[PDB]
């Protein structure tokens, strides 16, 4: 049959809170802050013909150029779409192999977490004495967002 | 798929695919022979 | 909320395609085939270099005296019979209908069981690769784009331009 | 309709006889239906008697204008681009002649691309991009190619945006049947947000990239494509990066300069499109108010209140159904949209907002009545309308003893008056012209009406012209020049290839076509006035909302009773119109050519298209075809074998469809019928005719067939007459 | 078209060509086959000497990266005393 797309209320909202989730660990530059000593510049159109921005930043880069940027996107975008299809369910994912008997070997369950299930029971001594986990993170998202053109440049620091 | 005895239908203006086109291969002849006003014959 | 949308000869779209497709055989591998560096070389002096051209529009016709003949054979006795008038059995026809061809005339018939059954099991075969064959060829069919399209050198038309790295063409592979 | 309705189908509506109102196309066969279908397409008495949906269908409906004027204006940008012309007659203006049309030389073709600048062969143009175009804090060809596609992707999605409703299953009531807020939104920002947004790619980038323009140069030789960022280092020359002073407010300060603004009113030298320097000011001034103002407001209240004696005890109530009537809130509007659109074509013609208009004549003029027979063709409708409310849309009578119960309560009476206003006017508004011929053909001069022999003196001046251009000197600030270059005091100078604006004189030939118009516009007004308000009751028929607003006529009888209605007063006022907008547009280049548009040179000796031959000559009505129709015109008649040629080329035809009109106005019906037939029959003899019984015209069908005919005939006549009449000399 | 030797005598040639020195690309940025540059080490100004300079030095630039971090200084506002002038 012809796939579905369900509006009502709120969806907009189960997918648009996920789609910040997603964008809370693509904040990337101070969630993971050893991923750009200076990443977080895309270094645009710098040309050995020209320029980068403008003055910049200088003293964007080196580089980790390139092309193959599009397939990725999308042939990974290939897959967004996959753990959305699969796991409607009628399990049989776990293909084996025709002959072998030998193929107890498991590996984890359906995960969300440390795991197949939680795992290694015991536990508690010291570590010691839903959404939080979400809305705190667009206050680390939408934060760079003016931080990319944080200047007043002319002047500065009113504040100082 | 199609055989004998009257066949499927069409629209209103099909004559909007009809006027535009074959008409209009006939310009297409009339720059193959960009001229007439008598005409050679075969 | 979905398409009302279609068919009915949606029963005859997809044999044109058993046309369209298995037939991309003959290129698919043959060209390939070809013979890289067959010990090697490609000349054909023989019918050709002494006997003014050989080919290209006498080419076609006897070339398509018999695709002539024979495509037309194909679709029009593929199997209607009844073949004439004059109320509704649909494809748009069958019209030959419910009389396949003939009562008790001939040989009509292929098989035993009455009817032409090809017998039940080949499901096999021809559902896998070869409704391939449309697939497949649509993407090697999408690579005669890629595998030319740039006219190598030898012409820039239209002047845009428009940027420019380096070539682009055909032999296999790819810088990647 | 009955097929299925349930509950128990997707299954779509394809194929069995008929549908609109209810022993429907029957079965039996017929035409009439095929012109039905058509017509009345968009309608409402049939649907359902159910508001609902309706308002649910024109919100998407409409939608796909915008996507449509979306796919239009990209081949427009795309076209005023790669066809270029446009790169070419920029870095040389003053000197092109611009294309963006071209034909490809099939059959007789190829006449028609006549070389027109930047050295190329095509067909000019009268629609001035190429001029909003001077804007681009930029240029590029292919960039125009950005613009462009970015206007087909506001299409697609502006146009599944209506798949995005009705199709999809709906919003309802409430959601219009609340209106609270709408305009409240709308005129705060967008209405402002845009004036506003616009200020924002206003100065930064437009200015600065035409600020150094005005000179020389060849673009790239100026305005990259980002160039214009955080660099306010080249904002440097058009003022200070504001140096000290911190959000306007004052403990600012000035020992020399104002930002930007520094208003102006007249005309670049050099350029005199107006100044921009003023053009962000204007717009920024605009917005704030929207930006302050579409913030009421929650409805009734404000209009619940004021009355008085004779006054509006209905005015408090004015409608409830204004929240549920459309053809009513539509009618309004018209008026409005439409009578706004025509006071567009003055302050541009005596106020050009682009670079290089008026030296370029006939690429605002073109417009000057294009824009003329919208604030116009918008107005009778915004009549029709409202005969299409007073006549029907509510359920009942639920309205009651207001304003308009009060109009009508008089209604022989507001068009009692209005009709002797229009026969006072036409013996002083046209048989004064006709004066003239008759004594001037009589010919004794002594006592015409000329500008001198009836006495008025050679000065017209003193009255409000006068007290305009002068003005910067009240609590005017000032600014060198006026506001509209076109008014009596001061200043000359305007422009270095040809002319543009300069004072535009009056009194008498001026005065009287000024009054023309009066009973013109009035005459016009009374037969649309008379014609909603009339709408569905009288004495001469009372039984008259019955049908609808349409309804041929009623019948032979009470001596006439044919034409009455008000789809009828809304085609003879039509028919009138017409002649509205056709005599403003003859009256404006026969000004604007006799004086203004001329030329300068040496001691700026100025030489009009026409040494004003205006003077005593259009007083006479005949000098409307001696001095115009006669004199130009033999431009049209001369255009044969050129690259316009198509102007003359269509004057023939057009001038030929209105003379095909009077054949759909001028007829009866069961003619074409008694004649229809004699076909009918031989057509059976060879067995030829009868399935889909062929029938004539609905005889309100052949008034539609009139009308429409009459007016696109007799219009692209001047549309042609027109454009080779300022190409070419002028 | 119509053959005579042979498609070639030598084959098909240096029109992808690159070989003993695929170099270009991997390479260029010889310069930097090894941005290898100095000291090593230490005492200062280092960028040579080509390159230069250094500019305004320590932390800066250098970042680059310089190194390191010192005690500085220390960047933070104020000081540089913003010589200048
Ligand atoms: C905001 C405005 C706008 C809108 C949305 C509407 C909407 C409507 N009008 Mg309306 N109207 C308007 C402005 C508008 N009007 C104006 C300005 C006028 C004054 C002329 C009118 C005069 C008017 C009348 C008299 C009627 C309506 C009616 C209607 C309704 C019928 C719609 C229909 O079937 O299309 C009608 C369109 C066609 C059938 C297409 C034919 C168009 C022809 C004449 C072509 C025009 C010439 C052009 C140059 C030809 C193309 C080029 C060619 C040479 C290749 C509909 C609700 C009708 C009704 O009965 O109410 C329910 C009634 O007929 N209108
Ligand atoms: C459709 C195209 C037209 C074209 C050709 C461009 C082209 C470009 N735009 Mg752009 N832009 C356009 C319309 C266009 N824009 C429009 C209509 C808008 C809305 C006003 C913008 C808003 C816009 C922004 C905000 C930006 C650009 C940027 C860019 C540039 C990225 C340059 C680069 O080095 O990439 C190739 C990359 C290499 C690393 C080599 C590129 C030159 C970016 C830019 O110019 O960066 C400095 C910037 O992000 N554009
Ligand atoms: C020699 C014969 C000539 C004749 C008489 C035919 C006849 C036929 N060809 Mg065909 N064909 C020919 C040359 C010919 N071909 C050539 C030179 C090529 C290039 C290699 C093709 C490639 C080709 C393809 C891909 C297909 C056909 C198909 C067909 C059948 C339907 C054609 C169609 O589209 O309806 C005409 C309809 C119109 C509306 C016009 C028909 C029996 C099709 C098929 O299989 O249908 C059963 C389809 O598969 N042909
Ligand atoms: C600017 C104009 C314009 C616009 C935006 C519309 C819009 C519409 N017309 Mg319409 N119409 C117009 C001019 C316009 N018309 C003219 C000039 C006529 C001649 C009288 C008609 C005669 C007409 C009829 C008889 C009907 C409509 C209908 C419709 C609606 C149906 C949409 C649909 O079913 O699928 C959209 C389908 C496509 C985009 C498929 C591609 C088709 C080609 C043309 C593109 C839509 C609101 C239908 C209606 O009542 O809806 C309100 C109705 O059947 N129109
Ligand atoms: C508002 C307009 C509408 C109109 C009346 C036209 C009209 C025209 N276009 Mg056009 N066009 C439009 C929208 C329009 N276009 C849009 C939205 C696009 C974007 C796809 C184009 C892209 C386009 C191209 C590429 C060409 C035309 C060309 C033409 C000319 C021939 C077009 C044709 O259909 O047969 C002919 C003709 C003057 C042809 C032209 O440029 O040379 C004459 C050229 O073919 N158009
Ligand atoms: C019908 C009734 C009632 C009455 C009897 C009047 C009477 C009058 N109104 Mg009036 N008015 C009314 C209701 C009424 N109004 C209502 C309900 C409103 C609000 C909708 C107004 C808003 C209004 C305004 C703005 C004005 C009047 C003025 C006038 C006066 C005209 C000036 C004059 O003749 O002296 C002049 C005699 C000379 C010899 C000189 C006159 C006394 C005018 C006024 O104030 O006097 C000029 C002024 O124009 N009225
Ligand atoms: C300049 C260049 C380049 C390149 C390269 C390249 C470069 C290539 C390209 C390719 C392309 C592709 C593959 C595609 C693309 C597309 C695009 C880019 C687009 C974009 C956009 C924009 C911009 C916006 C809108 C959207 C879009 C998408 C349209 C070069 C340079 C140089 C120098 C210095 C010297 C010599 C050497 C070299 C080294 C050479
Ligand atoms: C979304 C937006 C916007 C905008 C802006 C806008 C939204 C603008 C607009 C404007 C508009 C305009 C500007 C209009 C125009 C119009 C036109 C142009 C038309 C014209 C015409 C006429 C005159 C009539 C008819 C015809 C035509 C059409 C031609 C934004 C938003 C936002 C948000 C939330 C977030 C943050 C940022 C912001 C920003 C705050
Ligand atoms: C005879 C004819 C034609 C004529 C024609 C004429 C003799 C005329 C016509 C006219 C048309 C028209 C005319 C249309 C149109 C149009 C337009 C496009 C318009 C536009 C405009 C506007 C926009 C608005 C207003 C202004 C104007 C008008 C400018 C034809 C005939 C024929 C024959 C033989 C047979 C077959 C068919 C044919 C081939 C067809
Ligand atoms: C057309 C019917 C005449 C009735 C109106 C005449 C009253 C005013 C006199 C002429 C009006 C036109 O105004 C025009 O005057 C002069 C022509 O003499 C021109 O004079 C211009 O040329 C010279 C060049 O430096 C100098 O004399 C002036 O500095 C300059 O303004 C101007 O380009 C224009 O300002
Ligand atoms: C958070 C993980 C790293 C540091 C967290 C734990 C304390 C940090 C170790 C300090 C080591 C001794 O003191 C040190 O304190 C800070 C944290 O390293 C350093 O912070 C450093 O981080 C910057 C990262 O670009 C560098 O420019 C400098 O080396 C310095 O700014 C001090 O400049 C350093 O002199
Ligand atoms: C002339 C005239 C007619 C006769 C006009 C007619 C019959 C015009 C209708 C002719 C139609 C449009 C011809 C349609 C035929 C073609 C569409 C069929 C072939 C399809 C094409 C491929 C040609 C009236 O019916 C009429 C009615 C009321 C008042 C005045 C008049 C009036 O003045
Ligand atoms: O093995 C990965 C590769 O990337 C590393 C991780 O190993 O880290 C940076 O370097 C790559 C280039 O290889 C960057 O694209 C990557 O995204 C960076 O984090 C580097 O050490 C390795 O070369």
């Amino acid at each position: 049959s012809d796939p579905e797309g369900t509006g009502g209320f709120i969806e907009p909202k189960w997918l648009a809170y996920g789609e910040i989730i997603n964008g809370r660990y693509a904040m990337l530059g101070a969630v993971g802050a050893i991923a750009p000593e200076i990443l977080g510049k895309a270094g645009l159109i710098p040309q050995e013909t020209a320029l980068p921005w403008f003055r910049t930043g200088f003293i964007n880069y080196w580089a980790d150029s390139y092309t193959l940027f599009v397939f990725e996107m999308a042939l990974m975008g290939f897959a967004e779409h996959r753990r959305f299809q699969d796991w409607a369910k009628p399990g049989s994912m776990g293909k084996q192999y025709f002959l072998g008997l030998e193929k107890g070997l498991g590996g984890s369950g359906e995960p969300a977490y440390p795991g197949g299930p939680f795992f290694n029971p015991l536990g508690f001594g010291k570590d010691e004495k839903l959404k939080e986990v979400k809305n705190g993170r667009l206050a680390m998202l939408a934060i760079l967002g003016y931080f990319v053109q944080a200047l007043v440049t002319g002047v500065g620091p009113y504040q100082n | 798929m199609r055989d004998f005895k009257t066949y499927l239908s069409v629209a209103p203006v099909l004559s909007t695919l009809w006027f535009g086109s074959l008409a209009g291969l006939l310009i297409e002849i009339n720059r193959f022979f960009p001229d007439a006003l008598t005409f050679p014959f075969f | 909320s979905d398409p009302e949308s279609l068919r009915w000869n949606v029963q005859a779209e997809l044999v044109h395609s058993r046309w369209a497709m298995l037939g991309a055989a003959g290129i698919f591998i043959p060209e390939f085939l070809t013979k890289l560096g067959i010990l090697n070389t490609p000349s054909w002096y023989t019918a050709g270099e002494q006997e003014y051209f050989t080919d290209t529009t006498t080419l076609f016709i006897v070339e398509l005296v018999f695709i002539g003949w024979a495509e037309g054979r194909r679709w029009a006795d593929i199997l209607n019979p009844g073949c004439v008038n004059t109320d509704p059995i649909f494809p748009n026809n069958k019209l030959t209908g419910t009389d396949v061809g003939y009562p008790g005339g001939l040989w009509f018939d292929p098989l035993g069981w009455g009817s032409a059954s090809p017998q039940k099991l080949k499901e096999l075969r021809t559902k896998e690769i070869k409704n391939g064959r449309l697939a497949m060829l649509a993407v090697m069919g999408a690579w005669f784009q890629h595998i030319y399209t740039g006219t190598g050198p030898i012409d820039n038309l239209f002047a845009a331009h428009l940027a420019d790295p380096h070539a682009t063409i055909f032999a296999a592979f790819t810088p990647k | 309709l009955v097929d299925r309705d349930p509950i128990k189908t997707s299954f779509e509506q394809w194929a069995k006889p008929g549908h609109f109102s209810r022993t429907i196309a029957k079965g039996p066969d017929t035409t009439t239906w095929i012109w039905n279908l058509h017509a009345d397409a968009h309608d409402f008495d049939s649907h359902t008697s159910d508001l609902e949906e309706i308002s649910r269908k024109v919100f998407s409906a409409h939608f796909g204008q915008l996507s449509i004027i979306f796919l239009w204006l990209s081949g427009m940008y795309f076209h005023g681009a790669r066809f270029s012309n446009y790169e070419a007659w920029l870095n040389d203006p003053t000197h092109i002649g611009p294309s963006a049309q071209v034909v490809w030389p099939i059959v007789g073709q190829e006449i028609l691309n006549g070389d027109v600048g930047g050295g190329f062969r095509g067909i000019q143009i009268t629609s001035g991009f190429f001029q909003i175009w001077r804007a681009s804090g930029i240029t590029s060809e292919l960039q125009l190619y950005c613009t462009a596609i970015g206007a087909l992707v506001f299409a697609g999605l502006m146009l599944f945006a209506g798949w995005f409703h009705y199709h999809k299953a709906a919003p309802k009531l409430a959601w219009f049947q609340d209106v609270e807020s709408m305009l409240n939104h709308h005129l705060a920002g967008l209405l402002g947000l845009g004036s506003l947004s616009w200020a924002r790619h206003q100065v930064h980038v437009s200015l600065p990239i035409n600020q150094f323009l005005n000179a020389g140069v060849d673009p790239k030789e100026i305005p990259l494509p980002h160039e214009f960022i955080l660099n306010r280092d080249l904002l440097a020359q058009l003022y200070p990066s504001f140096a000290e002073g911190a959000t306007p407010f004052f403990t600012l300060n000035w020992s020399k300069y104002a930002d930007f603004l520094t208003f102006r009113g007249g005309l670049d030298p050099l350029t005199g499109g107006l100044w921009l320097t003023d053009i962000a000011h204007h717009h920024l001034a605009i917005a704030i108010l929207f930006l302050i103002a579409g913030h009421m407001y929650r409805i009734k209240d404000i209009l619940e209140a004021h009355k008085g004696p004779f006054t509006g005890q209905g005015h408090k109530g004015l409608y409830e159904i204004l929240t549920t009537s459309w053809h009513a809130q539509l009618s309004i509007n018209l008026a409005m949209l439409g009578s706004l659109t025509i006071v567009v074509a003055q302050h541009m013609y005596s106020m050009p907002p682009y670079p290089y208009l008026a030296t370029d004549y006939a690429t605002q003029l073109s417009l000057f009545t294009h824009h003329m027979w919208i604030g116009g063709f918008l107005i009778v409708g915004a009549a029709a309308h409202a005969a299409i409310f007073m006549v029907r849309d509510y359920d009942p009578t639920t309205r009651y003893n207001d304003l308009l119960d009060r109009v009508l309560r008089h209604r022989d009476a507001i068009i009692s008056h209005l009709n002797w206003v229009c026969i006072f006017l036409g013996f002083h508004s046209f048989g004064l012209y006709i004066h003239n011929d008759t004594m001037s053909a009589l010919g004794r001069p002594q006592d015409m009406f000329s500008d001198t022999a009836i006495q008025l003196q050679p000065v017209f001046a003193q009255w409000i012209q006068n007290t305009h251009a002068l003005a910067p000197g009240t609590t005017a600030p000032g600014a060198t020049a006026s506001t509209s270059l076109t008014w009596g005091g001061g200043d000359l100078v305007a422009v270095g290839n040809k002319v543009a604006l300069l004072p535009i004189p009056l009194g008498t030939a001026d005065f009287l076509v000024h009054h023309i118009h009066a009973f013109t516009i009035h005459v016009t007004v009374l037969i649309l006035l008379k014609g909603v308000l009339f709408a569905r009751s009288s004495r001469l028929i009372p039984d008259k909302a019955n049908l609808g607003f349409r309804f041929p006529c009623d019948g032979p009888g009470r001596g006439g009773t044919c034409q009455v209605s008000a789809w009828d007063h809304v085609f003879l006022g039509l028919f009138w119109m017409y002649n509205s907008i056709s005599v403003v547009i003859f009256h404006f280049s026969w000004k604007m050519q006799s004086d203004v548009w001329g030329t300068i040179n040496d001691q700026g000796v100025v030489t009009h298209i026409t040494a004003g031959n205006f003077a005593q000559s259009s007083i006479t009505i005949n000098g409307w075809l001696r001095d115009f129709l006669w004199a130009q015109a033999s431009q049209v008649i001369q255009s044969y074998g050129s690259s316009l040629s198509a102007y003359g080329l269509f004057f023939l035809g057009a001038h030929f469809v209105w003379a095909f009109s009077l054949m759909f106005l001028f007829s009866g019906r069961g003619y074409w019928q008694e004649l229809i037939e004699s076909i009918v029959w031989a057509h059976n003899k060879l067995k030829v005719a009868p399935a889909t019984q062929p029938r004539a015209l609905s005889i309100v069908q052949g008034r539609a067939v009139g009308v429409t005919h009459y007016l696109l005939g007799g219009i692209a006549t001047t549309w042609a007459f027109f454009l080779a009449r300022i190409i070419a000399v002028g | 078209g119509v053959i005579e030797e042979y498609l070639e005598k030598s084959k098909t040639n240096k029109e992808l060509n690159d070989k003993k020195r695929l170099a270009t690309t991997g390479a260029n940025f010889a310069r930097a086959y090894t941005v290898e540059f100095g000291s090593c080490k230490f005492p200062e100004n280092f960028t040579g000497c080509q390159d230069l300079a250094k500019q305004k030095k320590v932390p800066f630039l250098s970042d680059d990266l310089d190194l390191e971090c010192e005690g500085k200084d220390k960047y933070k506002c104020g000081s540089n005393v913003f010589w200048k002038w």
